[PDB]
């Protein structure tokens, strides 16, 4: 029941036959039954900030004049 | 299905422009902030991005433990006057001030509580006696459950109060506790009262604390030395520190300003002065 | 049982760690959740929106409404500068304060795009342009219309549209900036200007007030967490 | 920055003894030697005095040594510095100097390259009246 | 084409309709339009009240004056709609319920007048007391000022009468009442009613809380502020004034838990 | 050995925790089970059996058999409550000691629908209407058959069917109840009246008791598991 | 001879490329012989309460009178 | 998610049937997210001096004369 | 838990371990790198580039310019060496500092082919032949054209090709050799001889230098990582 993961590499080590280049990955396994009791995973998503920068009803056309 | 890990998009080549498409121009009245990149009022060039918002996403700003509390137990001699003492602390992230504020950067939080426990001790009398390792428990009362009047009473027996038993000296305690909420989220700022006062009914019955409620009550924790009476007192603080993982939040606010008074929001007289002196027209 | 072999490290307690635990209180029905409108998912998300910037920082006008206008006048053309700014978002009392910053300061490196958007809170019998300016650092500090605009600047023209936007483009030495006030990690200078004049008819408010505001563009990144100092607990 | 703000403009006789401060209350990369100079207005500005943010590296230019002592409160903060047996030839405009990065006051010593945030400034005469 | 354009616009809730000439488009908090509450995320089981029309209509509070010397504006929801017509009716004799409201400021000027107002919507506006001795510590009285609603002050004065304490906010302008720089206020959803652009601001507020119900009589989910950004100013004259008015409609109203009368005291 | 590092909690004694360990008597012969008639398989179900609750608690009724006892007469119509209840399963006097209530006494959250079911033990020749209220909270509690009317309520008459059962709702603003007296979670209150009044006939007892039983229902959920304080030991 | 089992997610990270959504599994090993060294799996059951709610011989219809 | 690799064998073991021989290998586990934690691979890669030894715009031969 | 056991080492520190461990910064947008020109892989590399050789280290010499110039003379042929050298590359003064030595002196074990050129700096007009000599240990050192005539040589014809190159091939009775002067591993002797005279015409200078180099050939290698002694820290 391994939770196996990649890594984003950051600085390489000067190795592709083991480390560096082919892709580095993890492994992690849940020992507890409480999903309270896992660690963070970090493996996050992002969104568009629109529903905080244009929560307007009417679309917004950068290019066109907001009023009009 | 952007990741938080993923490369910002790349800023591309643009040259001069001169016609009715106007990007520079808007009105933040309508309450929006103009999207604007900088291809859209200056020239540049090609470039591949690479960086990432790996580091500032909500699990990341609070992937980290804060101390929000210091509890105070010992262990005195048995020819003592007053009684060896016990702590007992409600549980609130609102005693220290770090934490609290990031929490507050929003309304409302969804978050499994990972807690660890770092104890210190130390003698106290100028002696030269000695003590033998301690063992401390420290037990969760929730709300309804019998709390401690004394350090030797029945309470401590614990049938289904969680509690811990640290022994001195080795790895800081740590457990895990998942969403309790009464909510289904945690209330960072409430905008009510507990009761209402009514009409019929004396003022002091229809009285309660402004923006105090049950949505925070999670019971206390409390804390002994299991070691019997040692002849030279030994003195001991357990430093709690709170890591909020499996982060989940609502509605951002503005981060606090004025330093705390309370756990409320109220601020005193003279802290009011956060901005220093800086003239209009210097760099 | 199996063999093993402490290494260094062990029985630590770093606060930056990330491991599994056992729970305190097992098999408890945690309640679902709904969906409660306005979920942010990242820091920056709330960087790229538009907060008003404190400008006027003096002894009488700072910690009062009044520091966020910046009064502007029907006063014939002159090449001063209207208002002057460094281009240290973290760190720069002005800057320092707007939520952008005051997330800056939650970290310790700083990168990408801003942009600087002004409000004519005027009447609309009142006309006149401007030259709002972001020249990179190196040089002498703009301090008149002519060498401000040798820089990046959009000029502006007060109309029906009621504001502008000028985006300081990243233009920097290092992949990261810091959120202290440095040298080597400048910033630069930001700065406005008349280009003609404020001009109102007769029975028109002569003297009238312009709010500012900055944010973060789509490619505005931060990194390394640190506490805030903007943030404290005597005793 | 870090909030030096400094007062102390007491024009005494020569032989006198005055108190200069400047706050440093804010903990940024927190004023190491710390760091006070002084324009005559015939000379320029100059280095004077400057004790490290932690350590007790104090360094004291040729002319003030003894006479003019630098010391702080390392909580309260501000930055005390007693000028004692003050001549004629001490009239000038103080200021302070916050140098950040402590190595900027340990591998120089002494203030003035690594120095970033500037003082106001305080008017010190000392005259025979 | 049609001459059709984001300023002029006309919004109906039931028997109600609002027009304006000088909008700057409408908002809509963090993009949730108000709705009624769903099955899968219900939680009281009593079969609920939804008024409808009867209760989500436009309704007009009182109106207050702006001039060079006002220091802002509060009200908050649902308060200040408790003495409305049905809605606060059936506010009172519900133990729980649940509203969104499209909330309409009205204020024009004329192109020779000038200032700029900040209308924020902050979910759970919970104000800054006026003690130094007690915090929390403002009544439930004095917090709910209902459709009059209350104002922000330039200038913190704490109360040192301990014999009566006065138990009231004392909310800070400059720290938007909180302890939070004004200036950040925009990152609650918001609109700027700046004389020269526009005579009005729209928001459509969702309902917003912990939780899907909760009892309207006991706690407030969105609180309206208007603080002048810009000072209000006419030709020359020393002291002009432009009223202001707020129209604020219920919507997908809905209450539970139906019994007696509340008579709650106001004073 | 296989290199390994010890992590935070290690050596720690969580009572709550649940883990492997060696056996202190290897290979012995457990004996197997029987089937014992009834089996529990959740603490639920006890809830969900109806118990008798001890009403009156008057100084000369509590702890006495009398205390379950809530005594009617033919009295002329009143407008005036038989008994006042309030929404505290756990920890309202007469709530608190019913195995519902007990149960409730090692858990911190409750959730759910409850019903109250009252037997009539006058005499067949005893006729009557009555009123059982449940008024949610936030208002004032329920005096005169008025108020009470108008929330929810069961109209009962008094005939062949012996008891009657009222259901109360779960009708909260949180997901979940505190187990203790709270304001923020209060419940509401239950109530009884007279409909019409009792009537009998000549040579019959004019007074008479009615009993009360309360119970979970099939959708009534527990959280949060504490110890109860209605149990102690002394030294 | 792994026990790999489910958790059922109570609160959710942001995440669903890790953790989440796609449902989440521990593993538990069994290192003793005797079957009470063993931890507690806590996957159990449930059952209707009627032997204790209607323990009458004959079926009772809520609707119908109990006295028939 | 286990990493394999080999052991170039040094001395050798009387072994055949097990060690010395039959090509020895070992293996690794990245435990941690971060590719910080990571220990070192030591499985690297050697170029060519010449950068250094021949930054010559013009064809070194060396039997040939270095200046023609 | 897993049962478990403690084998010697636990805990321990070995500065030349390896094993992973957590990360103070978890999720740090690290900076990509960019090709930066002049990458090195390995240590050798540099050792197999061409350094000086400070050559006559005397009392008046030493720790100046001249000490890499080797002075040459127009004096007629002597049998006498022009400078005689020990085949200690790591730990003779004269090798000691060049980057060769240098860097073996980071490590224990020293082996493979070197490599000696020779660069004469005379004049054009200047002529001259010379005997450079590599000498495999155990017998006289070399003191005579004679002796060294006998061992590995090269003959160099001083022309329009400036540089002579002189290859000390690998010859040792170990299969590495020792950092320190040592005669179990010695290396032998490196000597230059006048083969026939410098020779110039009239109006030319008729003293002239020589200058040196040392580096390792494609199949040196070094083993055993140890602190060097050329560099230290009092107090
Ligand atoms: C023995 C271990 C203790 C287990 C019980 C922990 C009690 C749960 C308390 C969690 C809530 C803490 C309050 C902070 C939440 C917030 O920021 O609103």
């Amino acid at each position: 029941g391994a939770q196996v993961s990649s890594q984003k590499v950051g600085a390489h080590e000067n190795s592709n036959r083991a480390y560096g280049g082919s892709t580095i990955n993890y492994t992690t396994i849940n020992y507890y039954r409480d999903s309270a009791s896992n660690a963070a995973s970090k493996q996050d998503f992002s969104q568009d900030p629109s529903k905080f920068t244009e929560p307007i009803k009417d679309v917004l056309i950068k290019t066109a004049p907001m009023l009009n | 299905a952007a990741t938080s890990r993923d490369a910002l998009p790349n800023t591309e080549a643009s040259g001069p422009t001169h016609s009715k498409e106007i990007p520079a121009l808007t009105a933040v009245e309508t309450g929006a902030t103009n999207p604007l990149v900088p291809s859209d009022t200056v020239q540049t060039r090609h470039v591949v991005q690479h960086r990432s918002r790996s580091e500032s996403s909500i699990e990341s700003f609070f992937a980290r433990g804060a101390c929000v509390t210091i509890m105070t137990v010992d262990n005195p001699a048995s020819t003592t006057n007053k009684d060896k003492l016990f702590a007992v602390w409600k549980i609130t992230y609102k005693d220290t001030v770090q934490l609290r504020r990031k929490l507050e950067f929003f309304t409302y939080s969804r978050f499994d509580m990972e807690l660890t426990f770092v104890v210190t001790a130390n003698f106290t009398e100028t002696n030269n006696g000695h003590a033998l390792n301690q063992v401390y428990q420290i037990m969760y009362v929730p709300p309804g459950a019998p709390v401690p009047e004394k350090w030797d009473d029945y309470t401590w027996q614990t049938s289904s109060n969680p509690s811990i038993f640290y022994t001195y000296g080795t790895a800081p305690a740590r457990i895990s506790v998942p969403y309790v909420g009464i909510s289904n989220a945690y209330s960072h700022f409430y905008d009510g009262f507990s009761k209402v006062p009514l009409k019929d009914q004396s003022a002091a019955l229809g009285d309660s604390l402004y923006g105090a409620a049950s949505l925070n009550d999670f019971g206390i924790l409390a804390v002994r030395v299991v070691n019997d009476h040692n002849p030279t007192k030994v003195t001991s603080k357990i430093r709690v520190y709170l890591k909020p993982k499996h982060i989940r939040v609502w509605c951002p606010r503005p981060p606090r300003a004025v330093a705390y008074y309370g756990p409320g929001v109220d601020y005193k007289d003279g802290t009011l002065t956060p901005l220093s002196t800086k003239d209009l027209t210097t760099y | 049982g199996l063999p093993v072999m402490n290494t260094p490290g062990s029985n630590q307690y770093l606060t930056a760690d990330n491991f599994q635990s056992p729970c305190a209180l097992p098999e408890f029905d945690v309640t679902p959740p709904i969906d409660i409108p306005g979920e942010v998912k990242n820091m920056m998300e709330l960087a790229e929106i538009d907060t008003m910037i404190p400008f006027d920082l003096s002894a009488t006008k700072k910690n009062t409404m009044e520091m966020y206008r910046v009064r502007l006048s029907d006063k014939p053309h002159t090449d001063d500068p209207i208002l002057c700014l460094s281009l240290s978002p973290a760190s720069d009392p002005r800057l320092s304060h707007t939520m952008l910053g005051e997330i800056l300061n939650y970290y310790t490196h700083w990168a990408g795009s801003l942009k600087f958007t002004f409000l004519f809170c005027g009447s609309m019998m009142a006309t006149g342009k401007l030259l709002v300016s972001y020249a990179p650092p190196g040089a002498d500090p703009p301090k008149k219309r002519k060498e401000a605009m040798l820089g990046t600047h959009v000029i502006w023209d007060i109309g029906l549209q009621s504001s502008c936007t000028m985006v300081v483009p990243w233009i920097s030495n290092t992949t990261y900036r810091q959120t202290i006030d440095d040298s080597f990690t400048e910033g630069g200078y930001i700065s406005v200007f008349y280009q003609t004049r404020i001009v109102v008819p007769l029975s028109t408010p002569r003297e009238m007030d312009i709010l500012g505001f900055v944010s973060a563009c789509n490619d505005f990144s931060v990194r390394l967490l640190r506490d805030t100092t903007h943030i404290e607990q005597k005793a | 920055q870090v909030q030096l703000q400094e007062s102390g403009g007491g024009s005494v006789q020569t032989g006198g003894s005055l108190r200069l401060s400047c706050a440093a209350s804010e903990y940024t990369q927190s004023s190491a030697c710390m760091g006070w100079f002084r324009q005559a207005p015939g000379k320029e500005r100059e280095g004077v005095a400057g004790i490290s943010r932690f350590f007790g590296t104090a360094y004291y230019a040729d002319s003030v040594k003894g006479r003019f002592t630098i010391s702080q409160d390392k909580a309260k903060n501000t930055v005390y510095l007693q000028m004692n047996s003050l001549k004629p030839e001490d009239t000038a405009i103080y200021y302070c100097a916050a140098g950040q990065g402590c190595l900027t006051t340990i591998q120089a010593l002494g203030g003035a390259y690594g120095y970033n945030a500037w003082g106001q400034g305080t008017q010190v005469t000392v005259s025979s009246h | 084409a049609c001459g059709y354009s984001d300023r002029v616009l006309q919004l109906t809730l039931g028997n109600s309709t609002i027009t304006t000439q000088e909008a700057a488009n409408s908002v809509v908090a963090y993009g949730r339009w108000p709705e009624y509450l769903r099955d899968s995320e219900a939680n009281p089981v009593d079969q609920p009240t939804e008024p409808d029309v009867a209760a989500c209509r436009f309704y007009t509070l009182d109106t207050v004056s702006w001039t060079k010397e006002s220091r802002g504006w509060w009200w908050k929801l649902p308060d200040a709609l408790r003495d409305m017509g049905l809605f606060g009716q059936n506010m009172y004799y519900h133990y729980l319920g649940r509203s969104g409201y499209t909330v309409h400021v009205q204020c024009n000027a004329s192109k020779f007048h000038q200032g700029a107002l900040g209308v924020f919507a902050v979910p759970e506006m919970c104000l800054a007391g006026d003690s130094n001795t007690t915090t929390m510590h403002t009544s439930y009285q004095n917090a709910n000022p209902g459709e009059k609603g209350g104002t922000f002050t330039g200038t913190f004065t704490p109360d040192n009468n301990q014999t009566s304490p006065a138990r009231r906010f004392c909310p800070v302008d400059y720290l938007l009442g909180n302890g939070t720089l004004l200036g950040n206020a925009f990152v609650f959803p918001h609109q700027i009613i700046n004389l020269r652009t526009n005579n009005c601001a729209t928001l459509v507020l969702p309902y917003v809380n912990s939780l899907s119900i909760d009892s309207m009589v006991k706690h407030n989910n969105w609180g309206i502020a208007i603080l002048p950004l810009a000072p209000l100013n006419f030709a020359s004259e020393s002291s002009p004034e432009i009223p202001i008015t707020l129209t604020i409609a219920p919507m997908c109203c809905e209450f539970n838990g139906l019994r007696n009368i509340t008579l709650p005291r106001l004073q």
